[PDB]
């Protein structure tokens, strides 16, 4: 048990580090009953039931994963160049002295050569942040392009929106190749109403629904190449629940784009109950280029209002 | 073409604690409420439901935006502003009462949407 | 009737993610009402009177207890 | 009727007001005590999942007025109606459309205040209450010490020149300082009274 090893090192009042069938596993429960389970050596949060409702168990689960493979399913975070660079599972904790009880805070550390693609996953009393930070040693520019896969589960099949990408430009373009995919990138485009080039079109739906297969992202990065005003897509929006009374933000810092993914009908196809969605901040139209030895920071952050 | 450069600096701060800027684009000088309704920011916050505010005729004092770097390109107060909110920083325009100039207009002007509710103060340089 | 008021009160004041109506039908209402010209003139007499106070207060405090 | 019509008037709208002072007693709490706050009932917002005595004492009253069959007093109005609209056409019909603007603005009382989010400690409009929440940052040790003093972030630090424009940087360096975490940290919610 080196998750025993590990809990004698850096576990804290409200940090509980876990080991079962050979999966390093550790639990974050902050003062208001919101707990935060992450597989380690992954970089792979799986489950998040935060205090929603005001009763005793109101707290409800948030990202969809399926009962006995954590290896497809929750929120994942995401490196490429044109490969999956951090497919390694060398992940290790560096510091959890993070805040009294109110507020957890785990640092992962990996390497992928030149990349030090540390990686921080937070839990405050109504919030997972979940924020990567990478920094280049070699002599080299790297060309990565980033991202965070979010797996929110919906109660109802209907019951499904994002409220406030409207006004922004999107192109329907596949996601990116996650070891923690539901839906291959190849299958997110195919069997629709968006078509699969990167094709720009003005929102007109101050909620667009889920319903249908439409995959898309938000963002004009050919105006990112005008660094003018460029019209910076939203930094937040409302995603809907509809079945059970409560809904949550997706507030992205230093991400450019945001890519939303409905599996439609095809949920069927994986499972068959909570019907998903694949949200997510990324740079995947136009990349990342740090340095030869700078660093660079992005950051997704599920909040509730509920409380 | 002649374009405004608003920058919209949003009230909240973002959980890294570093404010958002989301520079929208819209042509021309009309009016900020039209601006930022048509552009898709947020302006009024809880006021935004339908009959919460008095819909840009100035009656109420809910669209109101601290600007700043805004000595440039505005008209002035045209006397809602000056009575409708009275003790203010006098950075605070009502959006739908001012206007941001005519088509044929460029600028910088930084706009922080709802000054209530925030935390920061701005400390803008002395004037003269 | 009185259903009929609950209903217009419901689909702009109650949330999205609380309502008992679709989504569907949720979207197409702003969708339909986005352009916000004919309710820019509805809403804006309407708290234009309840600010007022229909102006009958304006009115006395003009003509009945200035006039005194 | 117009007495039948006094007597639930007049036992349904003081519930009301009674339901009306303790959302504010409850609001005071959130606001302090400013009647320009502590009664607005548009940063009422959500006070369902707080006080739930309340909102069902609020919302019967408002639905008495609204004129409820089952659960409430439709039969007063039923009245009023039944011996109005075979006396008139002026007097009934926009009797009727009051009835129904009565049911309009009462429901909105009823939803802006009790059905959705708090719209005060909101945290897309409420800065101070993020700025009491994150009370660490999302790196940890990195990328400061900590940041407060946040300048004119308007290229973000990310190597970004302007092209063939008015102005792009100025003598207007105004430094964004940024409020504490960590201090007063409580806010206590509405607790029902
Ligand atoms: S909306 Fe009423 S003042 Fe601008």
């Amino acid at each position: 048990i080196n998750t025993e090893k590990l809990e004698d090192k850096f576990g804290r009042k409200g940090i509980k580090f876990s080991e079962s069938n050979n999966i390093p596993m550790v639990e974050l429960k902050v003062r208001n009953g919101s707990s935060l389970k992450l597989s380690l050596s992954d970089a792979h949060v799986l489950s998040y039931k935060p205090k929603v409702y005001w009763k005793d168990e109101g707290f409800e689960e948030v990202l969809y994963t399926v009962d006995g493979d954590e290896s497809r399913g929750g929120v994942g975070v995401v490196i490429v160049n044109g490969s999956s660079v951090i497919s390694g599972c060398d992940w290790s904790v560096k510091d959890t002295d993070s805040d009294a009880i109110d507020a957890l805070q785990i640092e992962l550390s990996c390497t992928a050569g030149v990349l030090d693609i540390t990686y921080i996953v937070s839990l405050y009393p109504v919030s997972m942040a979940t924020a990567l930070v990478v920094k280049n040693n070699g002599r080299k520019p790297v060309t990565l392009k980033p991202g965070i896969m979010s797996y929110l589960r919906f109660k109802k099949r209907s019951g499904a929106g994002i409220q406030g990408l409207k006004g922004c430009s999107y192109c329907p373009n596949p996601p990116l190749s996650s070891p923690f995919e539901l839906l291959s990138p190849s299958e997110a485009m195919k069997a629709e109403e968006g078509e699969k080039p990167g094709i720009w079109a003005v929102e007109d739906s101050v909620i667009t629904l889920l319903e249908k297969k439409m995959s898309r992202i938000y963002g004009a990065p050919p105006a990112e190449r005008l660094k003018a005003v460029y019209n910076t897509p939203p930094s937040k929006f409302e995603t809907i629940d509809q079945g059970r009374g409560l809904f949550f933000r997706m507030i992205r810092i230093g991400f450019e784009e945001m890519y939303v993914g409905s599996p439609g009908s095809m949920w069927d196809k994986y499972g068959k109950q909570h019907y998903f969605v694949c949200t997510g901040p990324t740079s995947m139209l136009v990349p990342v280029d740090v340095a030869s030895g700078e660093t660079w920071r992005g950051a997704m952050v599920i909040e509730h209002d509920n409380l | 073409p002649p374009a405004v450069d608003f920058a919209f600096v949003h009230s909240v701060l973002l959980p890294d604690g570093t404010p958002d800027v989301h520079w929208r684009r819209a042509n021309g000088g009309q009016k900020l409420r039209d601006i930022m309704l048509d552009s898709n920011i947020e302006l009024y916050g809880p006021y935004s439901k339908p009959l919460s505010n008095c819909a840009g005729v100035g009656t109420c004092a809910t669209c109101m935006v601290e600007i700043v770097n805004g000595k440039e390109l505005l008209n002035p107060r045209t006397d809602i502003e000056k009575e409708k909110l009275k003790r203010k920083p006098k950075n605070w325009r009502l959006a739908c009462q001012t206007n941001v100039g005519n088509p044929d207009s460029t600028g910088l002007v930084v706009i922080q949407q709802l000054p209530e509710w925030k935390a920061h103060e701005w400390n803008i340089p002395k004037n003269i | 009737i009185a259903f009929f008021g609950i209903f217009i009160a419901y689909c702009l004041y109650k949330p999205f993610y609380s309502s008992l109506l679709n989504l569907t039908l949720l979207n197409s209402f702003q969708k339909w009402n986005s352009k916000r010209i004919h309710w820019e003139k509805l809403i804006n007499f309407v708290y234009n009177w309840s600010y007022n106070r229909g102006y009958i207060d304006s009115f006395f405090k003009t003509s009945l207890i200035e006039s005194i | 009727s117009a007495l039948f019509h006094l007597i639930t008037h007049a036992y349904s709208k003081a519930l009301l007001f009674l339901g009306s002072g303790s959302i504010i007693h409850s609001m005071e709490a959130i606001v302090g005590y400013s009647p320009d706050k502590s009664q607005n009932m548009i940063l009422m917002g959500g006070l369902t999942k707080h006080v739930p005595i309340t909102k069902t004492a609020f919302l019967i009253g408002t639905l008495s007025l609204c004129g409820i069959p089952p659960l409430a007093c439709f039969w007063s109005k039923d009245e009023i109606l039944n011996d109005s609209l075979l006396f008139s056409p002026i007097f009934a019909i926009i009797a009727c459309s009051t009835a129904g603007l009565t049911a309009f603005y009462m429901f909105r009382i009823y939803l802006l205040t009790f059905e959705g989010h708090l719209n005060t400690y909101f945290l897309n409009y409420s800065g101070k209450k993020s700025g009491s929440f994150y009370s660490l940052s999302l790196w940890g040790k990195e990328e400061e010490k900590k940041l407060t003093m946040n300048n004119t972030k308007r290229a973000s630090f990310f190597c970004n020149k302007t092209y063939k424009i008015s102005n792009n940087v100025r003598n207007q360096i105004f430094i964004t300082v940024e409020n504490f975490g960590l201090n007063t940290r409580t806010f206590y919610y509405p607790h029902e009274s």
